[PDB]
């Protein structure tokens, strides 16, 4: 895992945010 | 010119504004976030408010996923610190960037809101500290200082 899957979702969220930042 | 401690103090101010304005957008309301006192309007307050707005659309798409996984996680006062640290460590394991810093603020918000909705009051300061101390101890506060401080987060997006 739950903790790793939550971290995975956060990386994916961070990816979409970074796309908007650039 | 920009120590880690200075960024840490700024982070608390940014996060409080982030929590208040993100919750204000999304609005049962969390009165602890509705009434959260904020320092007078500042550049740090502006960062947290802008970082809240840029996630307005995206956050709704991820609500179902995070809320399902937080329900499965069953975070409590006894395990919140451990779970936050392990999740935050894995997030930054491959590197630091502004998206992941903003994602960390968002997870702190989601974690604090979730525990409140399940009865854990007076814990918003604890989660704020989780965020601040994690950044300080895992080189994220220094990373922000290398970029010139939280002012570099201004106008992202």
């Amino acid at each position: 895992s739950l903790l790793e899957k939550l971290a995975e979702e956060l990386r994916q969220l961070a990816d979409e945010l970074n796309k908007k930042f650039e | 010119s920009m120590s880690e401690e200075q960024v840490a103090q700024d982070t608390e101010e940014v996060f409080r504004s982030y929590v208040f304005y993100r919750h204000q957008q999304e609005q049962p309301a969390d009165p602890e976030m509705v009434t959260l006192p904020l320092q007078p309007s500042s550049t740090m307050g502006q960062v947290g408010r802008q970082l809240a707005i840029i996630g307005d659309d995206i956050n709704r798409r991820y609500d179902s996923e995070f809320q399902t996984m937080l329900q499965h996680l069953q975070p409590t006062a006894e395990n919140a610190y451990e779970y936050f640290t392990k999740i935050a460590t894995s997030l930054f394991e491959s590197g630091i960037n502004w998206g992941r810093v903003v994602a960390l603020l968002g997870f702190g918000y989601r974690l604090a809101l979730h525990v409140y909705q399940h009865g854990l009051t007076g814990f918003l300061g604890q989660v704020t500290r989780f965020v601040v101390d994690f950044m300080l101890h895992h080189s994220i506060a220094r990373w922000i200082a290398q970029r010139g401080g939280w002012v570099a987060a201004l106008n992202l997006g």
